[PDB]
RNA sequence: GGAGAGUUUGAUCCUGGCUCAGGAUGAACGCUGGCGGCGUGCCUAAUACAUGCAAGUCGAGCGAACGGACGAGAAGCUUGCUUCUCUGAUGUUAGCGGCGGACGGGUGAGUAACACGUGGAUAACCUACCUAUAAGACUGGGAUAACUUCGGGAAACCGUAGCUAAUACCGGAUAAUAUUUUGAACCGCAUGGUUCAAAAGUGAAAGACGGUCUUGCUGUCACUUAUAGAUGGAUCCGCGCUGCAUUAGCUAGUUGGUAAGGUAACGGCUUACCAAGGCAACGAUGCAUAGCCGACCUGAGAGGGUGAUCGGCCACACUGGAACUGAGACACGGUCCAGACUCCUACGGGAGGCAGCAGUAGGGAAUCUUCCGCAAUGGGCGAAAGCCUGACGGAGCAACGCCGCGUGAGUGAUGAAGGUCUUCGGAUCGUAAAACUCUGUUAUUAGGGAAGAACAUAUGUGUAAGUAACUGUGCACAUCUUGACGGUACCUAAUCAGAAAGCCACGGCUAACUACGUGCCAGCAGCCGCGGUAAUACGUAGGUGGCAAGCGUUAUCCGGAAUUAUUGGGCGUAAAGCGCGCGUAGGCGGUUUUUUAAGUCUGAUGUGAAAGCCCACGGCUCAACCGUGGAGGGUCAUUGGAAACUGGAAAA
């Protein structure tokens, strides 16, 4: 992170636009898949690009309106 | 989004006439799954259904509806009554409840227009709170267009806490009403419980 | 260094000045000693004012350079007629 | 930066020189006075009354102001 | 004024935790987007900063230069040029000197304590300006900047030799409660205080502008001394004010005394001596964290959390230290020193300090214009006009929030087309559309309004205090004259339904269902849990509910939580009674009588700033908002009453 610590994150959604070395924003939220994660990134505000395979919860997963 | 809806389908859901507009298909309920059996009713659905059943009446929205509700939270005597009369002592109501329309919305586009004159004064907002010791009039310029005197002529009704002068188009508010003076009567207890949780 | 003076209190466009005694060192819109009277340059022309005119003379008798915008209205109420009618009395 | 106080600088320096001359002239007068207490002629009254004039010739301007002057007179007009 | 719902098991009741629903943010992020009113906007790096302004003013105190209106003598004759002489109005600003720069604006690194709040005290204090009063306002002198002239200096700036003034500076005279010393009375909270009598002690601008004009007289302002008043400041005190005891001894100028000195004043504030006390389980100390308060959020209420904007107090100004001027500073745009940093240099040496307004980089998830104006209010100087005012008025950017209007309304069935589904008849979107008939809030145009916010000071009239004399002065009426915002808001007429709607969710908790794809894969998840070919929980469609120019998620706080339980809990077995005893400190205490009045109750006086909250009212078209006025609030001080109870004293 900015503060120079080390944590884990599950990315949500279909497709992931990311790789090694890539900047990305972070929220919090825990999932019960396991510990070793209690966060998850957000889709669309920075390098993690919005996936437009959705139309229903477009307000999330980085999507913008189709027409 | 004060009003851009069909507003009939709502009254098809609830089981009331208005609004709107007009009066077969009402025995049903909306939607594909509409006509059939559906869920039961929780207590929540009852107080809620009551709420919307008063909300789409005046076409208004919730953040205004609450603020009304808790300015009734100040004054003495019972509560729900005061919410009703203060909700129907409004400008749309004193228009249509005087008989200058066929529905409640006709009054709203009548007053955004500015056609009426609260105490002989232009006002463009239906959210005014009408009071006694007043008149109400029609911008004498415009007391003869197609809509109005088409509507004025028939005596739809009159409550005794309103006076009226069909020759003058002059109403004037008279007494503090109650539901027993205001048709389209309700239950109050259920809706006041809704603003507990 | 003590000057009865004005402390505007209204919001954006409809100001409602207050007459008040104070030492000039202070900010205007801050601290005071005692309110007296008031002012309202609109909602009626001529303005709507009150005045103590009982103890308002107290502060003059023991020291003040009352400003002109005030001095005008104190004349409009005329309490200064009593003020000089004691000061230039003797 | 500097705008106008440069006036008050020069003034501050003038009044520096003046004021210290007044004070230190007094202080030496007091030294004479207290040292005259040991003595036996007078040789005291001239000096002590003189210095007790000087306290006031120099107190009206500087920061002393009176109370401390009056303490100096209080102790010094008594020791002789 | 207060709500419960799920979840351990094959099924049950309990104890018990976790999660959800609500409200709120100085808020960011995703989606989306019409407008106005109001209010807000570096919470992080007290990190560094280019460029602009942010504090000057008085010629009616002073010397000195510029200036040239007007008047005029000769003229080279080009008969208005001009040489000088010049008469000198109006004005200017370099300088001296007086008052302000310490207020005002900005931030919260430090600070765990009289820093802050609240209530008190000062027989331990100070106080320019402004008021009121009383008295004075005499007599002398010597210099010096600007200005001339020299030199060193790259520059910064420095010195040399003359010369000039003042409300400048320096002596003398005179001057009372002001200091010492003496005595009488009076007074009290202790040191002490108030008044009277007598010996020594200090000042001032002969000033400026004006009228009468005798230049006398006297006026306005100004100066000095003194006594008050008020204002501002200071110190001391009782009380309340954070977490750890896996922080239990600390302290030697410490604690007390004597003397001296010091300070506005008291004081170990500081020196020299005598002394060994002082503080602490009622939590000393040390440790990490932090500006506080009024207030804000929440909660039915007791209570819990925070200290944004607004206002009060405090500390700080690159870090650190010291002191001058001064009424006040140990000084936010002042100095001097040392230091780090940046910069100029002829290398000798010099310059600077945005946590002022804007703005830039930097960090950060994230926080704007290098704006117009001094009309108003308040400041500072002045005799006033007037000048300066990035305070402030007020425009601009941000859906950041609150409030408000609308994106049309009435009639319109055919259940049209068209979508989806169909148990393939039909149902559904659906008066919804289409169409008919009105409107134009709002917007497009054009006019008016350029509304208020403006009261003013100076300028003429008359009127009272005082003067020998409104001649002149010090005061209430009257007219003249002043808008950055803004050609605004608002108003008036015309034009078109044409520009102006989305987000989330649909197993239950929770209002809100059907088809496809998918097949323990992609995926969701706040909980319980879905998903292995027919998923109401995944992704797609349609429809529905909620919600609205706003909506969802994330982080934080309170609620629900009776899950620190004083209101309001429990210990046989569910977590939980030490293994038991002796006894200190502390907490609790049998009965009757008498008294006391600390506790208690009651009444009053003061205070508890204002704004805010809540109630009533009035205005902005209503609301938000603003104001008014009310009630309200203390473990608060002072004081008069009651005695049953707790308490103290006494008797039984």
């Amino acid at each position: 992170l900015s503060n120079n610590i080390e944590i884990n994150a599950y990315i949500p959604g279909i497709g992931h636009n990311l790789q090694e070395h890539s900047v990305v924003l972070v929220r919090g939220g825990r999932v019960r898949d396991l510990p070793g994660v209690r966060y998850h990134i957000v889709r669309g505000a920075l390098d993690t690009s919005g996936v437009d395979g959705r139309r229903q919860g477009r307000s999330l997963y980085g999507t913008k309106k189709p027409k | 989004a004060r009003f851009r809806g069909s507003n009939w389908k709502k009254s098809r859901r609830l089981g009331i006439s208005l609004s709107g507009t007009g009066k077969e298909k009402r025995p049903y309920a909306p939607g594909q799954h509409g006509p059939n059996q559906r869920k039961k009713l929780s207590e929540y659905g009852l107080q809620l259904r009551e709420k919307q059943k008063l909300r789409y009446l005046y076409g208004m929205t919730e953040r205004q509806f609450r603020n009304t509700f808790d300015i009734a939270g100040k004054k003495f005597g019972v509560h729900g009554e005061n919410f009703m009369i203060l909700l129907a002592s409004r400008l749309d109501a004193v228009v249509y409840s005087l008989g200058l329309a066929r529905t409640r919305r006709q009054a709203r586009q009548l007053v955004n227009h500015g056609h009426i004159l609260v105490d002989g004064k232009r006002v463009d907002i239906p959210s005014y709170s009408v009071k006694p010791g007043q008149t109400i009039s029609v911008r004498e310029k415009s007391q003869k267009l197609n809509i109005i005197v088409e509507s004025v002529e028939i005596n739809n009704f009159v409550p005794e806490y309103l006076n009226f002068d069909a020759d003058s188009l002059t109403g004037t508010f008279v007494r503090l009403p109650e539901r027993s003076e205001l048709p389209a009567e309700i239950n109050e207890q259920l809706i006041v419980e809704y603003y507990s949780r | 260094a003590v000057k009865i003076r004005l402390t505007r209190l209204g919001s954006k466009r409809n100001p409602f000045y207050r007459i008040v005694v104070a030492d000039a060192r202070s900010p205007r819109d801050g601290r005071i000693i005692e309110q007296i009277g008031t002012y309202n340059p609109t909602s009626a022309n001529a303005p709507e004012i009150k005045v103590d005119e009982a103890l308002a003379l107290k502060w003059l008798n023991d020291g003040a350079k009352p400003t002109d915008t005030v001095h005008n209205i104190l004349s409009k109420e005329g309490i200064m007629k009593k003020f000089d009618e004691q000061k230039k009395a003797k | 930066n500097i705008k106008s106080a440069i006036k008050r600088v020069k003034t501050t320096e003038k009044a520096e020189a003046r004021n210290i001359s007044q004070k230190s002239a007094m202080r030496t007068a007091v030294k004479n006075a207290k040292t005259a207490v040991s003595n036996n002629a007078d040789n005291k009254n001239e000096l002590v009354s003189l210095a007790v004039k000087l306290v006031d010739k120099a107190a009206q301007s500087n920061l002393i102001h009176s109370n401390k002057a009056d303490r100096i007179k209080s102790q010094l007009m008594t020791a002789n």
